[PDB]
């Protein structure tokens, strides 16, 4: 007999499950939805099209290679969808698995959607939430990031990019949402800062609380890094719904007319 | 200036312990043509190091880490002033030499409050969009983000080089000790086996971050060489009216 | 500088004209160059005789002691035609014994008869000369043993 | 023809054993608009199918392999015929739809004789040259090369798309054991870890290789939906009069 | 105390010995030189800078993560020469490794070098000597040659791209030759085929021999697909340095113009 | 070597009776710098010659026909080479020189089985695209569409020559003679008068399709005069993505 199969159908319920439902009950206790759920709530029902769903990191060392440590998908969600009819490509950080750290395989489904949104010129809208990179990894993060980077820098001026930060996002997940070109928080659950305030209390010798060091009050009022907060996941993505409405698709394209009653 | 001298005085410059500092410019000067060397800002934003110099008399831009001021760390001030002459140097077809020593970015709440975050990306933008030919030589570390910010490889750089003392990892290894062994207890030993396999160029010149490891007293002949070489670089991107720097 | 001894070579260095006038220590020569190969290979006419030569550079000449020699089925037995003209008899059949200054076929060429001889003892495995037919040099005519 | 229709008669076209054979030209016609399909050259190379079909009333080529003669091998006159189909394809805009299921060329001193390199060369240039829209279907085997002659993701595919009964690898189970294994002298187990952990499409998934693993009876509504999203592809690629193709 | 630098001397004194003297020695005995006295000779005298020096393989199955199998340059060897004062980029796969097989970090560096030659544009010569591919590695040899069929493919027509075959190249290591402008081969010492004669006769049922398959002379004289046949690699070097002399760089430059005499 | 340089060897080189062959390879070393040629191919499909050479320094292709093999006929390989060597030769701004000794193409079944229409027209292509300066010389015979096949001018030619034995006609006398003149049962004549009147290079030269007729002995002076003129040809063409070769 064949054995392909039934392992295709735990693969994918592994995927759609994320890391178990022990961590998908503490993201939900955080006031904090998880990526699928804020895929399917930004865009249009009934048509997302996953990408990359059945891949894994290639670490090897500090005990990843267990069975225990690999995860379908590995900490992001990457696919394409259409808000009203107009396509876009998404991604969704996985804070569930790994606390959404990046590692190989997250940066190449990231550089692949970008590829494929550039080669067919349509946004880019990323959901963030995630706590750095992965230490164990190694310097395989470092060049995630900088081709994430490249890549932004490269399809900036060409496709519309928004960011909208839905979790803590320490160290080097930071500079990507600033190079897009329109960045949106949530309020009391998003954080922004290169270090945490522990590194903080330790160098500069002074307390502070993380909402007060990177929240969206913080970067919204006093920084000038995020363009506008929002009250909650749900309200955040119905914002980010309206307002991709107003630009278009690609810098080939005129500015988008809508009927006028 | 011939351009296969020997600067054997660089050989021992970077002191062998990582809380000593040294200076950038000594590096400089040794390095590109009669050891002239015409800096911009001098006297702002000392962590970092911009001018105009000469290699085999082709004008180039250098920029560079200063380990002396600010243990090296990046900041607003430097980046701003990083950016904007890197900017610059590749609107007019100026070759870019980057000398990398930093541990990352400066904490606190006032680089924060003043938009830290804004400023790096400008600066990693500023070296991301270069199409001029870009040389990059590693000297004692490049920790974190930073080591991207600092024309790493993977920003479409062309040569990177490191000395037998950088040091390429994802942070310190105190944290990622403390991060990755947290229940093991017994750290004692961790340092060593960390210490050992990842405080050393090994890890980035394995898999090609770094096209090779060079003795400190070839610099100056290994630069001019690429810039021979790299003076018909011409590259495609795709069309756009401007990009959207992130002032 | 040849095995230690220093000589000065002097002249216009024209590689196209056939004629090559040199000057090696005050004594003019002429020279011409036949042949040249990328390899190294150079026929020289010097003093009326062409002499041929192989020149590699050092490290090429060192790496070639690595090289095997190939081997070649030229191991006698076998005589070529140095008449280019026309065969009027040949006195040898298939599965007749030679031996040497034996004569195998006589063939004319340019108001000139010879009759070439076999230079080694043996036994003509097959012959592919037949009189009355036009040969031209360098073609294999008997195969001794 | 509705584009979502459905085509549950591809569920168990591919049989389960390797050896028993198949008839692609009834997945291209159950795939296509109204089960018409335009075939060019049937009775000559019938060891590959190309044609001319519709897909959402698009003109789309499409380039199969036919496990029913020849194994569905690769050789002079089907590399030679795809090659040339495909090349005309892409010189209109026309999207190309391929169905991958090959073991490898055909083995034989006759075919070593022709040039099967060039002939081999010839069908991967024309797969690789190609900047139309590019839609890659595995169904059965790729195994070696012809994985990558028939417009695999690594040659700027656009998508790529496994069936469950697919299978990616070098070679042959049998070959790789005996190159792999030869002290363990053995082969008692050791097929079975091989055969269970490399027979079927999920190191190509897990590597990225392939986009998703979709079930057959989706296909056509998993293609339809591609093709008009890759309508608007636009790629650019270095300056030259011609380039030189293998001929 | 720093242990770094006796540790880089270590591995750049087994990087330039290969994979060991008793390897180098047996494939000396065959009449074939090894890919550095190769480069050696192609280039001109203290010219040759070498990329990737220290690049490893990452295959980490199979007890390929051993460190008695762990070649720093890992089979093949790259760079940038000049020929008579004109740039050029090569790479020689070094048989001495595993048979000189292709890995991740082996198309890696090759399609680093075509990057940097077609971003210059200077022409790109590649001393092949591989056995095929490493069947350990799995997927990562096909896309690796993938990638460089693309960038051959790519850079037709653009810079001229020269193949010498000096050993035995079976599998996929052929078709890469077959896509650049020409292709020379070595007599008695170099082969080209897809399969070797063990499959040929395990499926067609006939004997052939290694040289009448895929020699030198076969693909000069019947097969039309090599161009020259050369006695040695001495030979074959210096003649191929001669009709180096002949191309331009790029296709954006005129043909080449001599002084005569 | 000097540009204007006589070649007098060639004045008799082509043998009054058209059934004895002579060696083409002798006429190119007498052309060519130095008598320096690079065969490309030289032991497979002979009867054509391949290869690079200098003139007045400069890189030039040869191609031409060998009388030697196959009375010049083309055939399926020499039409692959010399095809694939003017592609290349165009693709990279180098002129090619180009002899003309064709009686037709290579009868029989074996190349028709072959496909010889789809590699003839290859070649055919590779001359009617190439845009880099071509110079023609006719040495003995052109007969039909081989002639148009050998870089003729209508294919968008700069300059043809014919040498006093040249010939260029639709076919040999015979059939001419029994096709013009089948009922009329005078060939006796006919074949007297034909072969005064269409048996020379007076048709093509009266019509124009010749530059000039050249003494043999002033080809090389000729050849590089045109050399130094057409260095700087520049020609348009529609814009397309590629165009289709019949491979
Ligand atoms: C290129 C620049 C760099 O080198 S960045 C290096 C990584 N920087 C970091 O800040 C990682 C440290 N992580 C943290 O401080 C916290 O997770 C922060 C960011 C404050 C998140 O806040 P919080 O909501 O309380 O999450 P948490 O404490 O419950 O952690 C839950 C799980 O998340 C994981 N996590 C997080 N980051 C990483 C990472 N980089 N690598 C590996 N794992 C990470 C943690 O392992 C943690 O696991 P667990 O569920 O507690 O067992
Ligand atoms: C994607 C394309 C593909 O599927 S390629 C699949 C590989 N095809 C093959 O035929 C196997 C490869 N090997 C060969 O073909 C022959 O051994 C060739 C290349 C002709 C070697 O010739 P020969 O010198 O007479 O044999 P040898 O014993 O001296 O050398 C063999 C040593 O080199 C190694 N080798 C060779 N190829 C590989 C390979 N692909 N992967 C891993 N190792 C390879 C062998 O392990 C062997 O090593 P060892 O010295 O016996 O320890």
């Amino acid at each position: 007999a064949t054995s392909v199969n039934e392992r295709i159908e735990n693969k994918r319920r592994t995927a759609l499950l994320g890391g178990g439902q022990r961590r998908i009950d503490a993201q939900h206790k955080r006031g904090k939805l998880t990526a699928r759920e804020r895929i399917s709530l930004l865009l249009d029902p009934g048509s997302f099209v996953e990408s990359d769903m059945f891949v894994e990191h290639r670490c090897a060392d500090f005990g990843m290679a267990a069975d225990k440590n690999k995860f379908p998908g590995d900490s992001v969600v990457t696919g394409r969808g259409r808000i009203n009819g107009r396509l876009v490509y998404v991604f969704s950080q996985d804070f569930t698995v790994f606390g959404g750290s990046l590692s190989g395989a997250h940066a190449q489904k990231i550089c692949k959607i970008m590829d494929q949104a550039i080669t067919v010129g349509a946004p880019v809208i990323g959901l963030n939430d995630s706590g750095g990179a992965r230490i164990q990894e190694g310097v395989e993060s470092l060049a995630g990031y900088a081709d994430i980077f490249l890549r932004n820098v490269t399809a900036s001026g060409v496709i519309p990019q928004i960011s909208l930060i839905m979790g803590p996002c320490a160290g080097g997940a930071v500079y990507s949402p600033a190079l897009t070109d329109f960045t949106f928080m949530v309020k009391d659950t998003s954080y922004l800062f290169i270090t945490g305030p522990d590194v903080v209390k330790s160098v500069t010798n002074e307390d502070v609380t993380q909402e007060e060091l990177g929240g969206a009050k913080t970067h919204t009022t006093m920084s000038g890094v995020a363009h506008r907060a929002f009250e909650n996941d749900v309200d955040a993505l119905c914002n980010l719904r309206d307002f991709f409405n107003y630009l278009p698709l690609s810098s080939q394209d005129p500015a988008p007319v809508r009927e006028c009653h | 200036d011939p351009s296969d001298r020997l600067v054997p005085e660089l050989d021992t410059i970077v002191p062998l312990e990582s809380t000593k500092a040294y200076n950038m410019v000594d590096i400089i000067h040794s390095v590109v043509d009669e050891r002239e060397f015409f800096e911009i800002m001098p006297n702002y934003a000392k962590n970092i190091i911009v001018g105009f110099a000469r290699m085999n008399g082709r004008t180039v831009g250098i920029v560079g880490n200063q380990p002396k001021v600010a243990s090296g760390c990046l900041d607003i001030n430097s980046s701003v002033k990083g950016a904007r002459f890197v900017r610059f140097c590749d609107a007019f077809n100026i070759p870019l030499i980057t000398f990398v020593d930093v541990p990352g970015f400066l904490p606190g709440t006032a680089q924060e409050y003043g938009g830290i975050i804004r400023h790096g990306a400008k600066l990693l933008y500023a070296f991301a969009e270069a199409t001029v030919p870009k040389v990059t030589v590693i000297t004692r570390k490049a920790y974190g983000g930073a080591y991207d910010v600092m024309s790493s490889k993977h920003l479409c750089g062309d040569t990177n080089y490191a000395w037998p003392t950088a040091e390429i990892a994802v942070m310190g290894a105190k944290g990622a000790v403390e991060i990755i062994f947290k229940g093991h207890e017994n750290v004692e030993a961790a340092q060593a086996e960390y210490i050992e396999k990842f405080a050393n160029p090994f890890p980035a010149a394995v898999r090609g971050f770094v096209d090779d490891i060079i003795q400190p007293s070839s610099t100056r002949a290994r630069i001019c060489c690429d810039l021979d070489v790299l003076a018909s670089k011409k590259v495609q991107r795709p069309w756009r009216k401007h990009a959207n720097i992130p002032l | 500088e040849v095995d230690g001894s220093k000589l000065n070579v002097t002249s216009t260095w024209n590689l196209a004209s056939p004629l090559l006038s040199v000057s090696v220590d005050g004594t003019q020569r002429t020279v011409q160059c036949l042949s040249r190969e990328a390899g190294g290979n150079m026929s020289i006419q010097f003093l009326g005789t062409v002499y041929k030569v192989n020149i590699l550079t050092r490290l090429a000449a060192e790496l070639n002691k690595f090289m095997l020699e190939k081997v070649t089925e030229d191991t006698s037995s076998v005589l070529r035609s140095p008449m280019p003209g026309v065969v009027v008899a040949v006195s040898v059949k298939p599965g007749d014994a030679v031996a040497e200054g034996q004569e195998i076929c006589v063939i004319e060429a340019m108001k000139m008869q010879n009759s070439m001889t076999a230079g080694k003892t043996g036994t003509v495995k097959s012959v592919h000369c037949q009189a009355g037919d036009t040969v031209g040099e360098g073609d294999l005519l008997v195969e001794l043993e």
